[PDB]
DNA sequence: GTTTTTAGTTTATTGGGCGCG
DNA sequence: CGCGCCCAGCTCCAGCTAATAAACTAAAAAC
């Protein structure tokens, strides 16, 4: 479930609009490289190094993401001055290191080696003005849904408060959002100048966003904790409008979206010549033979019917083809939820079905169905067809219990032809493999020790100690780590799997210690040997 | 090799006698069941060989000219003509066609009958994996009047079982019931761990006879044999099976018009400039990110996919209530112990199964189906065995391998304001729901697309003027539903939809 | 609701 | 060897108003 | 009625854009 500010447009398929409209964002990273940014306590990393790592993490994630967002980099406290606002003696020690453009590996390499800490100090509000200028002068022609400025500073140095009103007015008028990144977490031995700087930062954020403005002030530490993992795959499900029918006289306007699917990266490996390193140099030629070669001008379509070979052209097949009415969602009947076993769930998707957008009458009608099925512990058996061409399916539509939203969940059920009737030997009724009382007690102790759940405050509510559905797919994280490693270090072999990845794929360390003891008893009680 | 199944049908007087006038005769039931298997084997492009033999017929047709045995169809791949041939004996008209074509009620000797069947396996040029004889009869004591015949039948039946030929009985309804212990108890092939409990009841409906036949006709086929690791040292062997597999429209096959023979297809990779064949060691893998070409070796694109060694790694045990019904990702699999690889696997498996059931808990695992594949979290859901009224295994005992989605696989829903219905509206809907109540069975619906596709092929292979039209079982029975609901629809509408809608 | 750098 | 199944791709199309037979 | 044809919105002007089913190939495993 999304926030209320998230428009439904993102889910509806329109010509280069909605899902098809390129959601682009302009980001200006405003980094403090001033003298004080290098000054740190012998125990903790300098703000400069901390901010540098946050920025690298952000840019790295953006390089592999599909977003197409544009990134610029403004530095302040540098020895030199490179500004379109410099004039004579204004906005000094502020450098536009990178102009608004797609991030690349040349930027990341540049961040790592070319950016050095400065010996000067600059006005952070002046750096913000320069940052606003970048967005104002470079978003020209380009279509950006969002414009953001991220400021990384220690707030250690003096600054003028004279431009506060022009700063706020331009951010509001140009719809530019702001975010602050500091060495410390927002509530402490910060300087008096830092306390002054922070009050202004607080005022700015409150003027722009209100009470929620304070939530846009972060520590570099918390930012590194959130940016260390690669960006998970987020796609907007296309809005599927249709009518849920009960007989031929009752119709309910509905809108369905894909809840679950086997998500994958779109971009894959291109087979290229080992020498030219180009795609066009490789070509696939599929030939036909009986041994004796055959020309395309001599092949017809056919199908096998057991031992029979039946010639059937695509033209004839097109007309004799089964024809059904498309975009159909029809109730066949209702049954006990118990009669529909989850072991029979078929297909590659799960559909969440809501009432048609902005239709109260449809919403009430569907809410009636949802609650009736829930209160009767029943489900609907429906006929589902995506469009006029799509093969129809038989599936289940069951109620979904949440307080923020009510919906029917659609999952395909099998056809008789899909079921595989295999008989397996009874294990309960086995004279050979029945376990002893001691063996059963060891397994009982194992299951208790290896519990992945815990009851909080005796509220009879189970807290999952190992969720797995919150974990991002490690395949993508791994692919990206390697792709990045090969880009920055071409001579180096592929790196090993990062520890945090393994750490998230393993159960809590508590579970592992408890497991080993009953596991040891199991190894002695259950003899196991290869045949 | 190819598996072999011989359908042996009794043509005695009792086979053409219906117990219930509305119910089909055991013979008609048998013919219809055989035809179904023939069609199903075509739908799934099965390479098994089928045969049709009749005994007790006045006419005889077999290699050694044994009396009262008619080999209608020798062991061969099923086809359109063979199915059409079986259709000639379907129904009351068919009963007349059979009896006038071959006769019935004549004397026979099961020993001679079994010899003919065993010989059909021998005549097959291709090698065979399984040799199975399926007997359809409503006679539980064929030679209860002739010891000489009964004894020869037992000896011959014994000889077949020792040879590796399985003899399965598809006993049909008889007044006073069918008693297997009287004679067939010593003929039928019995598995060493069954002890007669696993034997099905007599068939009185085509539906039951069909499932019972289908249950023995197909052998278990594991998707993969994997190790289930409780830890590095404690490893049990398991078989992974696909309970449900999407039956797809068979892909087209390329033929020459003049020869009507299938054509082989070779796909090669060659350099555009040189024209020479490309070895896998002559190409590399590329991906373009941030205005840069990133090159990896084929070996490296596989290495970057490697995490765990193939198998199931036990993470722990999670209560079933924590596994969401709406977190379906892809069809679930079935886990069963493989005693042939690791001795002691079944005992440990049984223990895990017994205790997971008692505690209503699932075994969470990190699953790697094959080498060089990233892992997926799966929940092994305990599954208790279930047998129906006919003694057919509805639910096999083991674990349901339920795939769990990663954060990436989940999709956030668009914002919708919550609007709830009144108890009066819910009440009307409840009454509607109760009106359209029905008993759901996983085998109630047939694929309209598949059915029509093969009906079309039947018409073309038999040169029929018109293709048979399939009945779309997926379409709602609109008229019936409307009558069944009556005014409930109009009542619901008045409570929900404004006249200005 | 993630914004700017975190979104 | 063989076949069977799947994992992993690539590819075409999308929405709707208007004029035609 | 159902079919193909042809503009759609956003920064003068041609090119953007992306989920989704359905068709497709390569490749691993079992047999």
């Amino acid at each position: 479930m999304h926030h209320h500010h998230h428009h439904h447009h993102h889910h509806e398929n329109l010509y280069f609009q909605g899902v098809r409209s390129g959601n682009k964002a302009a980001v200006v990273l405003c980094m403090d490289v001033g003298f004080t940014m290098s000054n740190s306590i012998p125990g903790i990393e300098s703000p400069f190094e901390q901010a540098k790592k946050v920025i690298t993490m952000f840019v790295q994630r953006q390089v592999f993401a599909e977003n197409k967002d544009e990134i610029a980099l403004v530095l302040f406290g540098t020895d030199g001055t490179d500004n379109p606002l410099s004039g004579g003696d204004q906005y000094q020690n502020i450098t536009v290191h990178r102009h608004l453009m797609l991030p690349d590996f040349d930027l990341l390499e540049d961040i790592e080696s070319k950016i050095q800490p400065g010996s000067q100090q600059a006005d952070f509000l002046d750096a913000l003005i320069v940052s606003m200028d970048v967005i104002q002068h470079e978003t020209i022609g380009k279509k950006f849904e969002k414009r953001h400025i991220e400021i990384f500073t220690d707030l250690s140095s003096r600054f003028s408060k004279s431009q506060l009103d022009i700063i706020i007015h331009s951010l509001k008028k140009c719809d530019i959002s702001l975010q602050f990144f500091l060495p410390f977490s927002l509530g402490k031995g910060i300087t008096e100048q830092q306390k002054e700087g922070l009050e202004i930062v607080k005022m700015v954020m409150i003027s722009l966003e209100g009470e929620d403005g304070l939530d846009e002030i972060y520590s570099f530490s918390e930012s590194l904790r959130k940016l260390c993992v690669f960006k998970k795959i987020e796609r907007h499900s296309i809005h599927w409008p249709c009518r849920l029918t009960i007989g031929s006289n009752l119709s309910i306007r509905i809108a369905a979206y894909k809840s679950i699917l086997q998500e994958r990266v779109k971009k894959t490996w291109t087979v290229v010549d080992a020498k030219t390193l180009k795609k066009e140099d490789i070509q696939k030629e599929t030939v036909y033979c009986l041994e004796t070669e055959v020309l395309k001008e001599d092949i017809i379509q056919g199908f096998r019917y057991g031992s029979d070979i039946v010639p059937f052209s695509k033209v004839d097949e097109e007309q004799m083809k089964y024809k059904s009415e498309g975009k159909c969602f029809s109730v066949l009947g209702f049954c006990k939820s118990s009669q529909v076993q989850r072991r029979f769930f078929m297909g590659n998707q799960v559909l969440k079905v809501f009432a048609a957008r902005d239709d109260e009458a449809a919403a009430v009608a569907l809410s009636s169905l949802i609650h009736a099925l829930d209160d009767l512990d029943m489900v609907a058996i429906v006929r589902y067809a995506y469009d006029k061409r799509a093969n129809p399916q038989v599936g289940v539509a069951f109620p979904h219990i949440k307080h923020n939203y009510e919906c029917l969940v659609y999952v395909q059920l099998p056809f008789m032809e899909d079921l595989r009737q295999y008989m397996f030997s009874s294990l309960k009724n086995s004279k050979k493999y029945a376990p002893t009382e001691a063996q059963l007690n060891a397994v009982d102790a194992l299951i208790d020790s290896m519990s992945l759940a815990k009851k909080d405050e005796k509220t009879d509510t189970l807290e999952d100690l190992f969720p797995t559905t919150k974990i991002p797919n490690p395949r993508f994280q791994r692919l990206f780590q390697c792709l990045l490693h090969r880009a920055l270090h071409p001579r180096e072999p592929l790196p090993p799997i990062q520890q945090h990845i393994w750490n998230m794929l393993n159960p809590p360390a508590e579970v592992t210690t408890k497991s080993q003891i009953p596991l040891s008893k199991i190894k002695t009680l259950f003899p196991l040997i290869e045949a | 090799g190819r598996d072999s199944l011989i359908f042996l049908v009794d043509a005695s007087k009792a086979m053409f006698e219906s117990q219930s006038e509305d119910e089909l005769t055991p013979f008609d039931m048998s013919i219809q069941c055989i035809q179904s298997v023939y069609i199903s084997k075509i739908i799934s492009s099965d390479r098994d060989l089928l045969a049709v033999v009749f005994y007790g017929t006045e006419k005889d047709k077999n290699s050694v000219n044994f009396k009262n045995i008619y080999v209608l169809q020798e062991l061969d791949n099923p086809g359109a003509k063979r199915i059409l041939e079986l259709d000639q004996f379907k129904g009351q008209q068919g009963q007349k066609r059979f009896q006038d074509m071959m006769g019935h009620g004549s004397d026979y000797s099961l020993s001679e009958v079994l010899w003919v069947c065993a010989n059909l396996f021998s005549d097959v040029q291709f090698k065979m994996s399984h040799k199975r004889i399926m007997l359809f009869t409503n006679e539980d004591n064929p030679h209860g009047n002739d010891s000489a015949k009964a004894s020869r039948a037992r000896t011959k039946a014994g000889d077949l079982r020792d040879t590796g030929i399985f003899l399965d009985l598809m006993h049909l309804k008889k007044p006073g019931g069918f008693d297997i212990s009287l004679f067939y108890r010593d003929i039928i092939s019995i598995a060493e761990d069954e002890d007669l409990r696993v034997h099905f009841e007599e068939s009185s409906k085509l539906e039951d006879l069909l499932r019972k036949v289908r249950a023995k006709e197909t052998r278990k086929r594991a998707l993969s044999r994997l190790k289930l690791k409780l830890n590095k040292d404690i490893v049990i062997s398991v078989g992974i099976y696909n309970l449900v597999q999407k039956a797809l429209k068979p892909p087209p096959i390329k033929l020459y018009r003049e020869t009507n023979e299938p054509v082989k297809t070779k796909t090669r990779t060659f350099n555009t400039s040189t024209g020479g064949l490309l070895l896998p060691s002559d190409t590399k893998r590329s991906q373009i990110y941030g205005s840069r070409q990133i090159i990896l070796e084929k070996e490296e694109t596989e290495e970057l996919k490697r995490f765990d060694d193939p198998g199931l790694m036990l993470m722990g045990f999670k209560p079933l209530v924590l596994l969401k019904k709406h977190h379906y990702l892809r069809p679930s699999l079935f886990v069963y112990p493989e005693e042939s690889l690791v001795i002691g696997s079944s005992t440990l498996f049984s223990a895990l199964l017994i205790k997971c059931l008692e505690k209503e808990v699932a075994a969470l695992c990190r699953y790697t189906p094959r080498r060089n594949i990233p892992p997926y979290f799966v929940a092994l859901v305990p599954q208790e065995e279930e047998l129906d009224d006919q003694k057919i295994q509805v639910t096999p005992p083991g674990f349901q391998l339920v795939f769990l989605p990663f954060a990436d696989d989940k999709r956030k829903m668009p914002f919708t304001e919550k609007i709830m219905a009144t108890p009066e509206q819910v009440g009307k809907m409840k009454a509607i729901v109760e009106k359209l109540r029905f008993t759901y069975r996983s085998d109630s619906f047939e694929n309209p697309v598949l059915q029509q596709h093969f009906r079309n092929l039947e018409a073309l292979a038999l040169d029929l003027m018109e293709p048979e039209q399939a009945v779309d079982l997926t379409l709602p029975k609109v008229e019936a539903m409307n009558k069944r609901l009556g005014s409930l629809v109009d009542e619901f509408k008045e409570l929900v939809y404004p006249p200005d809608y | 609701k993630p914004r700017g750098l975190f979104s």
